[PDB]
């Protein structure tokens, strides 16, 4: 009964260094509907996050959209750390800037 | 082109720690316009598109009462469906339901739809004649059983059909300068090498509404249905979506790969060559 | 606008 998130990590606009945008972190397909998601910079949790309301998929599996304003920089690492039942440890996926 | 309305609602048992978790949303197309959530503030159906800010305070407080009657009624199906499939108390559950219409471009009445699931799976659902309920097993039979002789079908239908449908027209109107908008893809390609030999083409789909669309890969015109690599459809967050495909390729064939792109706002398929 | 009126289950 049990479905594992599929997690994206992208920005909300084509990315600059220096200029505002938003880190996005999305998931979906997953089930149960509990779930930890952090965006983390540097390694550390951002404590400036919002994030969608719950809802799903025809195939009823759920998704969420995690964000944050952010400027990005040339140094500055950006990953988002998704904790869920179907996981043995927390996962994180690092923003591939170059895609 | 057509546009549809739906309410989609969320409650999550939480054994020893308090009441279930409910989370309701309705959207009109693909944007969200209004939003429950029970572990908010408010408690208050609230706002979440411009143009259903101008209604006024009985719609809220009309809202706010059918959705947390919503709640409580799936508080109680929770411990229902629990005894159907002879679950014991430790357990956290779920019961989903999603229900709407959709209208035509000049307003009628096109399908309506109801159709709930529990843990993560069919459990009923309305037929489209909106007369007759389809159970996915024999649990849910008894429900199927109960709301034949309780005539719900026929009060959802005056609803799906008729209330639903006289509330999307309002609200297409209330929203007219933005829910009438199509936004095409902007699209392009990149291509990374992974090696020496082979590389990586990703074909790019950017800042279109709604979210449905079509990305696929043809080599010399030939569907690559497999070897392609395709993310789920993804909201950007100003109320646009994204979406990419890819396929790993060798060196130096790239102009054999082509990417096809279909959305209702391109006047025709795109396609795309490295 | 919401339907009202619940049938449980």
């Amino acid at each position: 009964i049990q479905r594992t998130p599929k997690i994206q990590v992208y920005s909300r606009h084509p990315a600059e260094n220096g200029k505002s945008n938003f880190l996005n972190c999305y998931v979906s397909g997953f089930h149960p509907s509990d779930i930890e998601v952090d965006l983390l910079k540097n390694g550390e949790r951002i404590e400036k996050v919002e994030h969608s309301d719950l809802s799903f998929s025809k195939d009823w599996s759920f998704y969420l959209l995690y964000y944050t304003e952010f400027t990005p920089t040339e140094k500055d690492e950006y990953a988002c750390r998704v904790n869920h039942v179907t996981l043995s440890q927390p996962k994180i996926v690092k923003w591939d800037r170059d895609m | 082109g057509s546009h549809s309305m739906r309410y989609f609602f969320t409650s999550v048992s939480r054994p020893g720690r308090g009441e279930p978790r409910f989370i309701a949303v309705g959207y009109v197309d693909d944007t969200q316009f209004v939003r429950f959530d029970s572990d908010a503030a408010s408690q208050r159906m609230e706002p979440r598109a411009p143009w259903i800010e101008q209604e006024g305070p009985e719609y809220w407080d009309q809202e706010t009462r059918n959705v947390k009657a919503q709640s409580q009624t799936d508080r109680v199906d929770l411990g229902t469906l629990r005894g159907y499939y002879n679950q014991s108390e430790a357990g956290s559950h779920t019961i989903q339901i999603m229900y709407g219409c959709d209208v035509g471009s000049d307003g009628r009445f096109l399908r309506g739809y109801r159709q709930d699931a529990y843990d993560g799976k069919d459990y009923i659902a309305l037929n489209e004649d909106l007369r007759s309920w389809t159970a996915a097993d024999m649990a849910a039979q008894i429900t199927k059983r109960k709301w034949e002789a309780a005539h719900e079908a026929e009060q959802l239908r005056a609803y799906l059909d008729g209330t639903c449908v006289e509330w999307l027209r309002r609200y297409l109107e209330n929203g007219k300068e933005t829910l009438q908008r199509t936004d095409p893809p902007k699209t392009h390609m990149t291509h990374h090498p992974i090696s020496d030999h082979e590389a990586t083409l990703r074909c790019w789909a950017l800042g279109f509404y709604p979210a449905e669309i079509t990305l696929t890969w043809q080599r010399d015109g030939e569907d690559q249905t497999q070897d392609t690599e395709l993310v789920e459809t993804r909201p950007a967050g100003d109320g646009t979506f994204q979406k990419w495909a890819a396929v790993v390729v060798p060196s130096g064939e790239e102009q054999r790969y082509t990417c096809h792109v279909q959305h209702e706002g391109l006047p025709k398929p795109l396609t795309l060559r490295w | 606008a919401l339907h009202g009126g619940w049938t449980t289950k």
